[PDB]
């Protein structure tokens, strides 16, 4: 269960903080026109932040542990970064490889308006 | 480097109880065919289809149906329903960091 926070509406350059609260998640938005991209997410095991290059220096992906909140603040917004952003979990596990993303959250608008 | 995944046709326009076969080619080989397809509608999340490249998720309809190996992938739907007319998209996790193609819509026919 991934239930995000709120709509967002942001001007041009600043910054947006989107949470999940989980009851080592990706986050992937879906950018009209642009289909989904995956932007970072907390990996399994050393429970640390990867990146996607495109967003390499102006995301940040933090997850705090004690509530099984991951967040993920992106910065120096610009209008093609009006989006719906998802956080997703594929789902020790011993069974086959599975990157899959299975479970989504119902994810967050954030509209760049000038 | 990245691995970038192009559907094909950008919109399948059909009528219900038709076929309709929606492909997905990478740019590189994707390792243990790794592919994932999702369905997507209108003011909801994504659902997972297939895995594996032709694993059916539980719960999926038996209509729905993946191949394919190396750099091209197909989602086929033997049938449409009403339902069934969506945007898909294509993932790969064959390598870090996982990617998803720009997304088909399937649309209804014009009259």
């Amino acid at each position: 269960q991934l239930v995000q926070s709120g709509a967002e509406v942001k001007k041009p350059g600043s910054s947006v903080k989107v949470s999940c609260k989980a009851s080592a998640i990706s986050w992937v938005r879906q950018a009209p026109g642009q289909g989904l991209e995956w932007m970072g997410g907390i990996i399994p095991i050393f429970g640390t932040a990867n990146y996607a290059q495109k967003f390499q220096g102006r995301v940040t992906i933090t997850a705090d542990k004690s509530t099984s909140t991951a967040y993920m603040e992106l910065s120096s917004l610009r209008s093609e970064d009006t989006a719906v952003y998802y956080c997703a979990r594929e789902g020790g596990w011993l069974g086959k490889p599975i990157g899959a993303f299975a479970y989504w959250g119902q994810g967050t608008l954030v509209t760049v308006s000038s | 480097m990245e691995i970038v995944l192009t559907q094909s046709p950008g919109t399948l326009s059909l009528s219900p109880g038709e076929r309709a076969t929606l492909s997905c080619r990478a740019s590189q080989s994707v390792s243990s065919s790794y592919l994932a397809w999702y369905q997507q509608k209108p003011g909801q999340a994504p659902r997972l289809l297939i895995y594996g490249a032709s694993s059916r998720a539980t719960g999926i309809p038996d209509r729905f149906s993946g191949s394919g190996s190396g750099t091209d992938f197909t989602l086929t739907i033997s049938r449409l329903e009403p339902e069934d007319f969506a945007v898909y998209y294509c993932q790969q996790y064959g390598s870090s960091p996982s990617t998803f193609g720009q997304g088909t819509k399937v649309e209804i026919k014009r009259l």
